[PDB]
């Protein structure tokens, strides 16, 4: 039984520490642990209910917007507001642009390098790198001349000795299956993908203020002012500037960023029969169309036993079945209190012992629902829509197969999403779907002007004496995150955060189940322990944000 | 032709300084990385992990000793020894005392490297500080915001590469073509200020004429920063104010993550 | 799907107007004449020369009746029955009223044709004066500045055609969106004038502190418009008052092309 | 025999009317009439000396920048003004800006659409097209992919009812000669070259403070304040933005409106032996780099008899002998005073008599060189240069010339370029060795203020008595353009442009010998008297602007 440890786990967000036994080339029972605590529940705490979303959206600045937007909601729900519909536009259209930056970085900034080898990449053809993709895709940017200046960028790199960023990776790795062909299309799509990533960026800029970190929320709505007439405001003019930049998005991630799902799987089909984290499932609905809080675009719920025949629709942020089964465990990780709380409840009294195999050795929660253990993301929203029978989703997925099956002769069962590709599939197929949410709710928002309405505030009243508690969901980029918030006497009394990569990062729980990723982990191969490649791939495939996680 | 050489180290960060750099054009992050810098170290973007990662940094520590620029964003908690912020086994300040030692240069980029930011705000539960508080003796240039501008970064660090010296700096060791003025000193709505026009309630008349925001709390008036005049992502137009909020005061000690949204600034 | 039909007609033009769209990005010019609306009359763009291109008029003009905006850049000189400017061997004036006839909307675009602009200025050798003045009996959409930004103008067509009428107009004619407010009561240099920080000379002190031009001669005071806030082309921070230069106020009847760049604000 | 006229001619700026007789098919006789004056120079006259360069920038929106610089150099020679370097650098980049812009869009927009069908494009196969550029040109957009991408615009265009700015164009005339490929390949380039001449205005706006209509000179320098370590001023973060966008521009310079330049002559040999406009070119020396206005990085002079071995040379715009050369007259053209006049003793009196074939018949002004008819413009621009033996403009002349031997297995003799295809020729190797130039001084400004120089502007002495007298050279666009003040007791008493086009365009002189424009159109065949393609073809290729030439 060898040990290994991968500390610090790069091309994530955050500080990420992975361990894992490994007996006969086979990874045995992994380890998950989040180094670094901030204490931002300990934070926000005793404060006006309005000022938490400010303080508590920098929990992270990756996934930026989700923690604001969920901030919000749980202080919304709290002091029973019904949202503005303007507000809620203007919301999804920043979530919806922000996610679609966020899974391209994540497949090509943090995640392509696993898959892909530059150095191979330098061997290639580009006239035939470029042929083999023809009847592929119809991407405009696939040409050999393309293709070339991408190779002299990397040979230059190559020829200066600096290779900085580039250094010492896994270059030559016996796990590196592509061809050096594919390995130069997937480096020129890393680069093609910055620029795309920028507009999205654009996108929540115009609306948010700035990014990262977006500043036009307000527990009541939101703080953009809508005037079609008005000098300095949100006038048809900014709005055409946004849409200039939501039209920007899509051709690149329909002919690059989904192709290019396809063609990794086409090269590493094994990777559809490893790395499955969960049998249980969740995400919430999100996207909420109506005056109520309501009518979301997508549909979210649970599923258990990786059988989609369980689904169970959850189609509210108020359903008392999804705020009921919510816990956390301390007894793995360096926090006093160990038993599984109920957020309202819960408490963060740091207790830093130092690593323990069997004791406490992460500053992330263990959270789980009605006591299982649970994966959320991608997967998990993939999982939910297909179960809804979301035509959608099903279409769009197809779609992704058929690149496979064109590439390979095969197909790709349900059975095979429950895997390390299954995951990063879940992730693409969110990325397309999000691109028709950002067209319908701009459309949206320019009917509901043209109709007179202009609200987009709603002024909360905060009691002066009483308890009052909320709880703000929302699907993120990496998954199903909440907060929640008990106001007492017109001030924040507790709040705690339960964030996506909390529930998939997660040390063993109560009874001592491991989480996503020490799942994940068992049965990984590994070539060479020393270079453990094969661990960081899977657990890339998790999009994994431990200021998120441990916040 | 040869780069020069950045080590970036990420303590108590939520890596919202490293993603502003995805929305810099002037240059690119994919420009700074090939053509502008060589970035030897960097947690985030380095196809290395783990051990291999670690000797890269060891590496190019002791290659570009008293070359490289050194960039540290996140607070530094000192607390319980150090504890709360472990990489590789060890405490962050330490990794950072180290990387110190041979530095050319050494930026905080972002309000938790430059005074502690968000991290270090009410009961500062894991005794997070700034940059400057852990190397007391090093001249470390203060790139405050959460995050600032990225150009508020990447011109400093044209500058040093270009005329061999650090941009001009306040007492506070900000640059002054980024943190020389306060923003309600250079903005927009000055004149609404003036005159008493001013939004009350977010969606109000005034609001949605694009009056000034001072009486929805605009830390403008206590805040040094660009924010009016680069604004953000260059797209023209952009920044809290103009979008309809008011600053919040995050580039400034004692004014973001202290007082509340909606409490009033001081004017001078 | 059929696109909206858009009638050019330049008079007394430098072409600036046109030479705005080419600046544009929401729409760029290319989405603009391919996607949203048609651009079925414009001699700077146009295939056609000739007897073709006076053929592609008045079937425009016959198949589109009641549907099209029509837009004029230039003054309209009066003098000596027209012939200052004579395309295809008749008046501009007279292509013009016959245009206007048929026209859904009409729009002034550029100040020349706003007010007569610099054609019209000092002594105005060709009698030259404003579309609506040609145009009595019609409700002209001005769009002024020389030019101005050309989302002034696309703008304002989008919402022609988006919600089936005009923008909300001041009592000039002109979108309040873009000229709605003073310069000066929108200026971010505002608070130094407050005070009394000024440029006094180009590349002086005060001048290179990005302090108020009043005393170079600013005309924000007198100029209404969305120069400090839209500013130009797009890219961030790129107005002439930012770039250092006074506004001359070209938007505006009687301030541009009338008084002297250092004249000052007030003084006749 | 038969007389046709074209009035207006389109894709030009402002407004042109030319008249031809037509013997045999082909033409015998023309007539350039200019139709629209305002009365610019009048329009000055009375005003401080400073004020001049706001409102005469406003003879030609098109060539934006130009009359503004030549304005303040007027000025500035009248006053014996050293223009301080910084000024002077900052000028240069705007004006090399402007006019990579400007010559992008004349070759794209205002005249590809002489030389390429449209309809014959949607006939085209894009892989067809997109192999035939290979080894052709290393350009990145060149893809079957592209090309079909740009081919289904026209067709959706087409297709609608409404083909507006296409309608009714010569698809299908006897001269149009590209093959579809061909045709679609520079439809393409057409939409590529719009993303480019953005990307060169930007430069220009983040000097000049916006574009169209620049506001940052003065006589004495340039209202940008250097200062690296201030806010809301030229520093190292604004020139940084500077330079990312000059960055930007010579891929598309470089490879691909050089090649299509190529391209076009290929296809239309015969093009390199009609058109010849004049046998004598001027042009003025452009770009100077010291203190006291010269050091220019251009040469300019003077040929006479199409033989560049009678090659002057001017490198100074202070040089007597280009200043006592030139006049203008009205003989035929609607003012009253008749003789040659030079620009200092300059009258612009209306006197318009209507059209008259051996009277009066244009708005513009007939110059001359000591008495003789000059052509100015790119063509001039590069004879002078080629005879100058500047190693970089044969060089860049020599790389088109290869790649039309590459096509054709033919060359290009000196002798061929007297003609519409060399004329257009000039205007691609000036737009190419403008990126030389945008790079250049980007890096003397950036060097001469780490040396402490942050000098911009040096006050002007302007006596309240006495009479000086100034003139501005500058090689713009199309050509030398010259601005001649006279200064009495503090105002402007005179003021006259002679401007490159009212050179090209000018109607027959004092002698009766015709402009370049009439001649250039003698021997053109005509297949069309009705569509006369062939004789807009040649004017096209003088690039004109009316209100520049009428003022
Ligand atoms: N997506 C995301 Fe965060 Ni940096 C996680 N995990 C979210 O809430
Ligand atoms: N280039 C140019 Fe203009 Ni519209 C001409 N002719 C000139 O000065
Ligand atoms: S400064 Fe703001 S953005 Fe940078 S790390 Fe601290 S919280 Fe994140
Ligand atoms: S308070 Fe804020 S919004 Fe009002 S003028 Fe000052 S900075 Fe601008
Ligand atoms: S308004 Fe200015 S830009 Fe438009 S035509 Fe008149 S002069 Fe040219
Ligand atoms: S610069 Fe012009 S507009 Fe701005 S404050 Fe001073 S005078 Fe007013
Ligand atoms: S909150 Fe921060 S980003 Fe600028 S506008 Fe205020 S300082
Ligand atoms: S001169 Fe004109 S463009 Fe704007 S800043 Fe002044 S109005
Ligand atoms: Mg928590
Ligand atoms: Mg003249």
């Amino acid at each position: 039984s060898q040990r290994i440890t991968i500390d610090p786990v790069t091309r994530i967000e955050g500080h990420l520490r992975i361990d894992c036994e490994i007996e006969n080339g086979v990874v045995s029972k992994a380890w998950a642990s989040g180094t670094m605590w901030r204490g931002m529940e300990e934070i926000v705490k005793n404060r006006d209910p309005r000022d938490a979303w400010m303080i508590v959206q920098r929990i992270c600045g990756v996934c930026t917007t989700t923690h604001a937007i969920s901030s919000v909601r749980a202080a919304e729900s709290a002091l029973n507001i019904d949202v503005p519909v303007n507000a809620q536009y203007i919301r999804n259209i920043i979530l919806a642009a922000h996610t679609t930056h966020d899974h391209i970085v994540h497949f090509y900034q943090l995640s392509a390098l696993d898959w892909v080898d530059i150095t191979s990449a330098l061997k290639a053809d580009p006239a035939k790198a470029s042929a083999m993709l023809n009847g592929v895709s119809t991407w405009h940017l696939n040409s050999a001349e393309e293709f070339t200046k991408v190779q002299n960028k990397i040979k230059d790199l190559v020829a200066s000795g600096q290779l900085g960023i580039f250094a010492n990776g896994c270059w030559g790795h016996p796990a590196m299956q592509l061809p050096p062909e594919v390995n130069l299309i997937a480096v020129a799509h890393y680069l093609q993908a910055l620029e795309c990533q920028r507009d999205a960026n654009r996108v929540v800029a115009l609306l948010g203020g700035k990014t990262p970190h977006i500043q036009n929320l307000a527990v009541g709505g939101v703080a953009n002012p809508i005037n079609l007439d008005g000098l300095g405001v949100l006038n048809l003019e900014r709005l055409m500037y946004i849409k200039s930049f939501i039209d920007k998005l899509s051709d690149f991630v329909e002919q690059v960023y989904k192709v290019d799902t396809a063609v990794i799987a086409a090269f590493y089909p094994e990777w559809l029969e490893r790395g499955q984290g969960a049998v249980n499932y969740l995400s919430a609905p999100e996207f909420p169309t109506d005056g109520k809080n309501g009518s979301f675009l997508f549909p979210g719920g649970y599923i258990t036993d990786a059988d989609l025949s369980t689904y169970r629709p959850i189609t509210s942020h108020s359903d008392e079945y999804l705020i009921k089964g919510i816990q956390e465990s301390a007894k793995h990780a360096w926090y006093k209190d160990e038993a599984p709380q109920a957020p309202w409840e819960g408490t963060t009294v740091p207790d830093y012992t130092g690593w323990s195999d069997d004791g406490k050795y992460s500053w992330v929660k263990a959270p789980t629902f009605y006591g299982k253990t649970v994966e959320v993301g991608p997967l998990a929203n993939m999982l939910c829509k297909l179960a809804a029978k979301r035509e959608s989703t099903h279409a769009k997925l197809n779609e992704i197969v058929a690149i496979y099956t064109k590439l390979t002769g095969k197909t790709i069962e349900v059975a095979q999403l429950h895997s390390t590709l299954g995951r990063i599939i879940g992730r693409t197929v969110h990325c397309c779907e999000l691109q028709n949410v950002l067209q319908d709710q701009y459309n949206a928002l320019i009917v509901n002007i043209g109709k007179g309405d202009h609200t987009t505030f709603v002024k909360p009243d905060i009691p002066a004496t009483g308890e009052f508690k909320g709880v703000g969901f929302l699907e993120a980029p990496r998954g199903m995150l909440s907060h929640w918030m008990v106001i007492k006497d017109g001030i924040i009394s507790n709040y705690q955060a339960v964030v996506p990569s909390t529930w998939n990062s997660g040390p063993r729980n109560f009874n001592d189940e491991v989480g996503p990723y020490e799942r994940s982990l068992v049965g990984t191969p590994i070539a060479d322990p020393n270079k453990p490649l094969e661990v960081v791939r899977t657990i890339h495939s998790f999009d994994p944000c431990m200021s998120c996680a441990v916040h | 032709p040869q780069r020069p050489p950045v080590i970036w180290i990420g303590a108590q960060e939520c890596t919202g300084c490293t993603e502003s750099l995805l929305r810099a054009t002037h240059p690119t992050v994919e420009n700074l990385v090939l053509e502008t810098i060589s970035l030897e170290y960097h947690e985030v973007l380095s196809a290395a992990f783990g051990h291999q990662v670690e000797e890269n940094k060891h590496n190019a520590l002791e290659k570009y000793k008293g070359q490289y620029v050194l960039v540290v964003d996140g607070s530094i908690p000192l607390k319980d020894n150090g504890i709360y912020c472990m990489v590789a086994g060890e405490p962050i300040v330490d990794h950072i005392r180290r990387a110190a030692e041979g530095a050319a240069a050494i930026i905080a980029i972002g309000s938790c490297a430059a005074w502690g930011g968000v991290a270090a705000a009410g009961v500062n539960p894991t005794g997070a500080v700034g940059l400057q508080e852990v190397l007391p003796g090093k001249t470390i240039i203060n790139i405050p915001g959460c995050p600032p501008n990225p150009h508020n970064f990447l011109a400093t660090v044209a500058h040093i590469i270009t005329y061999g010296k650090p941009p001009k700096l306040d007492a506070k060791n900000r640059p002054t073509f980024a943190y020389g003025r306060l923003i309600h000193e250079h903005c927009e709505r000055r004149p609404h200020f003036d005159a008493g026009r001013f939004a009350k309630e977010f969606g109000d008349e005034g609001h949605r004429e694009g009056w000034c925001l001072y009486h929805l709390g605009c830390k403008g008036p206590e805040t040094y920063g660009n924010c009016s005049t680069l604004q953000f992502c260059d797209v023209g137009g952009v920044w809290p104010v103009a979008i309809g909020h008011p600053c919040y005061g995050c580039n400034e000690e004692g004014i973001g993550f202290h007082k509340g949204i909606h409490q009033l600034a001081h004017v001078e």
